[PDB]
């Protein structure tokens, strides 16, 4: 406990992260283009409206790819448990910016568990119903009523995971000092206390214990 | 663009501002194939690409008279042939198959490029291709599945009804070369009357279920067929029985947009005044006091 | 006096404010792409051209509404008094930061409140002109002189407003610790000390008073 900020994100998960929101940007610009044609200035994401036609789909695979080496690397960090249920309770108090009084937080929290499980179940939904719908490539091979209906799907897929990324910026920008976290890697030891007690008692008993079983 | 004022309908345009279209007093126009007369001589294919300035591959034979064996960017019109004995004795059935030219268009209506598809006055349904951006929703969106994809430009070709003769006052290329008169050109209104009068013919020779295919489901086309079996229209080489927008299609492009819409707005506006609400959440908010 | 920070603004008229901020966005960028035609890019403030004709109109009467829930509610704040001459005769010495040491400053300074009645003036003047030049719905019942003149106004009052706006956000930015005010509604004591010093004295006055007329 004497030192001001502890490791919470190793370099490797920071790189992959920041590739995933910069080729996100432009993916879901495009695709909001062709979804609201009315706002023509987004038909100009990737340059031209004939290039971003183009370029959508292979942007979305590089996401596929790099969020699949964050479901192998985050997951068993992102698993439902009955000490999730007391948060879920007690929401309204969790935005107050209580949640510390009435949850038991770990590594991430419940709301985070749900989100980053709502992030990889539609990023499979739109690579399924993307590759189905992807011209000249695939598309051909689908039978004409499967194309229409990831055509519906994956409309809806891409609106939700946008509104929920929509929410995770926020909360990111919401809950103080988690954005340098994940730009420099470091979080100071007061915000793990309150944002993620268990979490924090975990390190430091590690650290510690490790530090004494060595027989200083 | 709109250098004829009389777009009355336009791919990807919000309804609250519509496409110039102050010359809209003009008759609708149709093209009429009746395939109790066609023979089958593929005059038509031949006469569109010639005009058109288009030509597809030489293909291959595979058993079947059809040649080319589907639509394509380079063949804007083609003969499908069928042989069946559905109906009692071998009848050979002959369909020419292209654009219908539908009063309400499921290609314009699945398209997500501001004006890539137009539909004129007169009834004549086109792609305006500087707009188009070859992702192909069209080829779904339409109940006929005819707009095909050029590899070589990445945008979608189909019959334009000869749109640059018709607006000059010409009949189109096939409707002019047909040997027997299969195809008839003129406006809407008589077609329907020449479609109705045919009907009457084969009635009488014994084809109790001829009729006209103009289906409502897409509300009427502008280019129809008389048919001696339109009790089963899909004996003719699958033409669809009952033709229509997929449901799916019409709730994807119809009511989930303003959807998502108001679900933007409210989740922005929700977000927005929960920061301002209660504001931040740092480390200390108990020793600012 | 033992407190970080004392509340300058309520949550309504902090949610007020912004709503207006962003309404005024749309709203002046829209204005201006019709008074600037070169600036094309602005024709796609609402999307495309057609949709900005239509809709610049309908979130100027918002704004308009908001204001009007504004003036209300601060007017009475911003109201000349003799005590506003020492701040408009040493304009130069407030510019350099040292307004303090030559005014009498309550709640609002005089700067803010000409800034005041300028807004809300300009966005009378900008309401009336802008339904008589309004198609399809308003333009029809007047004169055509008088359609003229509001069309020269509507322009000229639209255009102050702008200018206006720019020297108020970046007084804002200027006179720092100002932004946090508006949203989260909270000023620390040295900042109403030394931009403010009447105003706090009157709160610090009506907050001991009451609490020592309580009864300790
Ligand atoms: C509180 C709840 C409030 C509910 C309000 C619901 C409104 C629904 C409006 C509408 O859809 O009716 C549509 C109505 C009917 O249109 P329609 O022809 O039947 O069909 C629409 C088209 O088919 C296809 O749809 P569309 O393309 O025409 O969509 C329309 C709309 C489309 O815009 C929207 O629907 C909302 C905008 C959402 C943008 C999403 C951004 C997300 C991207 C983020 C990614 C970040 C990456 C992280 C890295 O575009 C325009 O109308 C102008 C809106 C401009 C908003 C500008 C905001 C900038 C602020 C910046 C500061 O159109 C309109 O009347 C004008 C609507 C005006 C709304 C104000
Ligand atoms: C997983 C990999 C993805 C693939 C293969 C893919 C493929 C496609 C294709 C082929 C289209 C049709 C237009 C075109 O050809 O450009 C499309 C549209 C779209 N995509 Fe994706 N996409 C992917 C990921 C995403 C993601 C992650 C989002 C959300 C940010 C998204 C949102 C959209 C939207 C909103 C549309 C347009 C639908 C409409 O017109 O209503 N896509 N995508
Ligand atoms: C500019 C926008 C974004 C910001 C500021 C942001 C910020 C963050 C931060 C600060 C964290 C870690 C918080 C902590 O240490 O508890 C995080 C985690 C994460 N982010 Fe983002 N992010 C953004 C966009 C995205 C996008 C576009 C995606 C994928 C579609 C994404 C996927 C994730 C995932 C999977 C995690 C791990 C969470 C878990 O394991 O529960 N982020 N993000
Ligand atoms: C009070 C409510 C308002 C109404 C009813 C209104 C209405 C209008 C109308 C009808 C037009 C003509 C174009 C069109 O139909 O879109 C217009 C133009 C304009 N408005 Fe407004 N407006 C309002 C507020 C504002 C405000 C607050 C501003 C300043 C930010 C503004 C700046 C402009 C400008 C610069 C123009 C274009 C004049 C030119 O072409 O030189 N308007 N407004
Ligand atoms: C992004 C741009 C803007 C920023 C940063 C901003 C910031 C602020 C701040 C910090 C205050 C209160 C200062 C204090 O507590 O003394 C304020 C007050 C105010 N603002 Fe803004 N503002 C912006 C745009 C606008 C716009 C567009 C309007 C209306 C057209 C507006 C109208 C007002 C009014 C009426 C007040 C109350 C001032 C008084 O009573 O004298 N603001 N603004
Ligand atoms: S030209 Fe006429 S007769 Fe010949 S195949 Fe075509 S529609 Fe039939
Ligand atoms: S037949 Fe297909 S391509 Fe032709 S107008 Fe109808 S929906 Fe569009
Ligand atoms: S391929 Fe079809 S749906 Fe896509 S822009 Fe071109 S005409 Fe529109
Ligand atoms: S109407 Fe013109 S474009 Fe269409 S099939 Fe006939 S010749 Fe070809």
């Amino acid at each position: 406990s004497k030192s001001k900020m502890i490791v919470r994100t190793k370099f490797i998960d920071r790189a992959c992260h920041w590739t995933v929101v910069i080729c996100f940007f432009l993916v879901a610009l495009s695709g909001i283009s062709f979804f609201f044609p009315t706002l023509q200035w987004l038909t100009q994401t990737f340059g031209t409206p004939q290039m971003g036609r183009i370029l959508h789909p292979f942007f979305g695979i590089a996401i596929f790819v790099a969020l699949m080496f964050m479901f192998v690397r985050f997951v068993h960090h992102n698993i439902p448990d009955k000490k999730d249920i007391p948060w879920l309770l007690n929401i309204v108090e969790v935005l107050k910016g209580n949640e510390h009084k009435v949850a038991d937080v770990g590594k991430y929290n419940a709301g985070q568990k749900m989100m980053f499980w709502s992030i990889m179940s539609m990023i499979f939904v739109l690579l399924v119903t993307g590759v189905i719908i992807w011209r000249p490539y695939f598309a051909q091979y689908f039978p004409m009523q499967v194309v229409r209906y990831s055509l519906l799907i994956h409309a809806a897929a891409g609106i939700i995971l946008i509104h929920a990324i929509l929410i995770h910026m926020y909360m990111a920008f919401w809950v103080k000092g988690s954005i340098k976290g994940m730009i420099e890697g470091k979080v100071s030891r007061r915000w793990a206390k309150k944002h993620h007690p268990r979490w924090y008692r975990e390190i430091e008993k590690a650290e510690a214990k490790k530090e004494s079983e060595e027989g200083i | 663009a709109m250098e004829t004022q009389d777009i009355i309908k336009r791919s990807a345009t919000n309804s609250i501002t519509p496409p110039s279209q102050v010359r809209d007093y003009k008759a609708e126009v149709a093209k009429l194939i009746d395939v109790s007369t066609c023979i089958g001589c593929k005059a038509c294919q031949v006469a569109c690409s010639e005009w058109n300035d288009i030509r597809d591959e030489v293909g291959h034979c595979v058993g079947v008279y059809d040649n080319p064996a589907d639509l394509s960017a380079k063949s804007w019109t083609v003969m499908r042939f069928s042989e069946t004995e559905q109906n009692g004795k071998l009848e050979w059935l002959i369909r020419k198959d292209g654009c219908m030219h539908c009063e309400d268009p499921g290609c314009l209506k699945a398209c997500p490029s501001a004006g890539a598809i137009i539909q004129y006055a007169n009834g004549i349904v086109d792609f305006q291709s500087e707009n188009c951006i070859g992702c192909g929703y069209c080829i779904a969106g339409c109940p006929f599945n005819i707009p095909r994809l050029n590899k070589e430009d990445n945008r979608v070709y189909k019959c334009t009804l000869c749109v640059d003769r018709v607006s000059v006052g010409q009949e189109p290329a096939c409707v002019k070369t047909c040997p027997t008169g299969a195809i008839h050109f003129g406006t809407k209104k008589e077609m329907l009357e020449l479609a109705e009068q045919r009907v009457a013919k084969l009635k009488a020779r014994g084809y109790e279920h001829a009729g006209v295919y103009n289906p409502e489901g897409v509300g009427g086309t502008h280019v129809m067929y008389v048919l001696h079996h339109a009790d089963q229209p899909e004996l003719y080489h699958g033409l669809p029985k009952d033709p229509k927008i997929d449901t799916s299609v019409s709730l994807w492009k119809g009511a989930l947009k303003p959807l998502a819409a108001a679900g933007f707005i409210a989740t922005f506006a929700g977000l927005i005044f929960h920061y301002i609400g209660i504001g931040p959440n740092k480390e200390v908010d108990d020793d600012e006091e």
